[PDB]
């Protein structure tokens, strides 16, 4: 099944972006719906032969086939247009949608959510739910970033470097460590702020309340 | 719904919609073909079963049927809509249904019926127009669409489910039409002492309701919930077409959603022009009159229905309705 290999991707509160790459056009357009263009060259000009239209909670997905020339925006449907649910589509279309996942979802976790601004760090939890991305961008120039995986930590003399696990965690000279334990209290915080906003949502339907920006630099 | 029996004068009717021989053009060098319902229907039905994909049901769509049910009503004889209630559960189905479609496309040709070797693909960048293919969590059918022009457009919809197409009450109707294909296996003609029981449908409500809607020229719907974009534009056509609603009370508020629910799925200026353009040339494509008349009825309802708080789209579209009618007023 489809849905054992990937989740369907959800553009919702995505910033429209329109990336080229060597075999394909992916866009996210102002209505949040998610496209994806096969390119194929003849000579002289590039053209577009199929076109895959993702919904903003990507469940439905419609694909055509115009005959098209490539442009600042996709082509327009025509007639001949096929829509599949995400548990219907065919295996001969899952690479693409998989490449549209992987966009998305990488798109998502540089977006910032929320915002939170402490006495020594901006941290910036990312869209990339669950277990979001987590950036403490420090005032004096040390940046931190942390994973699912793994965590990075950057030092005001640009000193970059990585870490895996726990293996490694505890054992650090105690300076940085005061860094981590700001940044998990930040984290708690920003995803109690997340539960608690969306369950209040999800009571009043209206307008969105992500993105959100808290607090101010001194 | 609630089953009705046509009556002489409606089995007649639609007899000679049955009979009505159609012209299909041929896109490309690919010669006209001369049709008619029942052989398509006939020829479709047999392959479907040799194929092993049983056909439960039949029936005629469209405004086809409420010309059938009312002779000559204000809606036009443009649509001819076949509904083929199969199942259709994995795509290799859905590839046979095209295959099939296709094959007994071949079938009628004056001296090709021997050039039985012209290809699907040929075929289909010949002779049809339209494809569309549905298999979701509710909606699952498959349309096909022969040639739209001087003549009328041939629509061919085979559905396994379907989301309940809910309309106006006046194209609502559907003639299930397996009764009348079997009565010819009769050795002479169809006459008034002597017709098969046929059976009417309308697919939400009481058939005797919507048909009185159809006599009496109402506007009338009963689940607006389920309506989506396009329903402003049909609207539009009943009033170009002199239907009134059947209580200007709740209407008020009908425009409403209608206004509101097209803005929702067409908010991009450009894809409305398509959509209204491509509107024009399918339920105007040569009533000149009427389109002026339409372009200034959709005028008025936007204006009047539009929320306050979408002023600025509204302008927008007005200019847009405004525009199209500068060009519809010089040829």
């Amino acid at each position: 099944t489809l849905r054992s290999i990937t989740s369907p991707l959800v553009a919702h509160r995505l910033k429209p972006i329109r990336q080229k790459t060597k075999k394909a056009v992916v866009s996210i357009l102002d209505s949040e719906e998610v496209c994806v263009e096969l390119v194929k060259e003849y000579a002289s000009q590039e053209y577009v032969k199929e076109v895959l239209q993702i919904s903003s909670d990507g469940n439905t997905i419609t694909i055509y086939y115009p005959n098209f020339p490539l442009a600042d925006r996709p082509p327009s449907p025509t007639d001949n247009i096929s829509r599949y649910s995400f548990d219907n589509l065919p295996e001969k279309y899952w690479r693409k949608y998989q490449y549209a996942s992987r966009f998305v979802q990488l798109v998502r976790s540089k977006s910032p959510k929320i915002t939170y601004f402490t006495r020594y760090a901006k941290c910036i939890l990312m869209e990339n739910s669950p277990g979001a991305d987590f950036e403490v961008w420090f005032y004096d120039g040390v940046k931190i970033h942390k994973t699912e995986d793994f965590i990075q930590v950057i030092e005001k003399t640009g000193k970059s470097y990585t870490l895996k696990s726990e293996s490694e965690v505890n054992s650090l000279k105690e300076e940085i460590k005061m860094y981590m334990d700001h940044a998990n209290e930040g984290h708690r915080i920003c995803l109690a702020l997340e539960s608690i906003i969306s369950e209040e949502e999800r009571k009043t339907r209206s307008a969105p309340f992500f993105p959100i920006i808290i607090g101010r630099k001194p | 719904m609630a089953f009705s029996v046509l009556n002489w004068d409606q089995v007649s009717r639609l007899h000679e919609v049955l009979t009505e021989v159609v012209p299909i053009h041929g896109r490309g060098n690919f010669p006209t073909l001369e049709i008619t319902l029942k052989d398509i229907v006939q020829t479709v039905r047999s392959r479907l079963e040799e194929a092993g994909i049983k056909v439960h049901d039949v029936r005629l769509n469209g405004s086809a049927a409420g010309h059938v049910l009312v002779k000559d009503n204000g809606l036009g004889c443009k649509d001819l809509d076949l509904i083929f209630h199969v199942a259709l559960p994995t795509e290799a189905e859905f590839q046979l249904v095209r295959d099939v479609v296709l094959c007994s496309l071949l079938n009628f040709l004056p001296e090709g019926v021997n050039k039985l070797k012209i290809s699907p693909v040929t075929l289909k960048e010949a002779y049809v127009q339209k494809l569309v293919k549905v298999c979701t969590d509710t909606d699952r059918w498959s349309l096909i669409s022969l040639s739209n022009k001087n003549g009328k457009n041939v629509e061919l919809k085979f559905v396994d489910s379907i989301r309940r197409q809910f309309e106006f009450s006046v194209d609502s109707f559907q003639i299930i039409l397996d009764s009348l294909l079997f009565f010819y296996c009769s050795n002479n003609p169809i006459s008034e002492h002597f017709h098969p029981t046929v059976i009417g449908e309308s697919m939400y409500g009481d058939f005797e309701e919507a048909f009185d809607h159809l006599q009496n020229r109402l506007i009338a719907t009963k689940n607006p919930e389920e309506i989506r974009g396009g329903g402003l534009l049909k609207y539009s056509n009943l009033l170009v077409r002199d239907f009134r609603p059947t209580d200007q009370e709740e209407i008020k508020t009908l425009e409403r959603y209608m206004c509101s629910r097209f803005f929702i799925d067409f908010p991009d200026i450009l894809e409305q022009q398509r959509k209204l353009e491509t509107y024009l040339q399918n339920h105007f494509a040569e009533e000149e009159r009427s389109k002026y008349d339409y372009l200034m009825i959709l005028r008025r309802v936007v204006n009047e229905s539009t929320v306050c708080l979408m002023g600025h789209e509204r302008r927008q579209t007005l200019n847009l309705i405004s525009l199209l009618a500068l060009r519809v007023l010089a040829e």
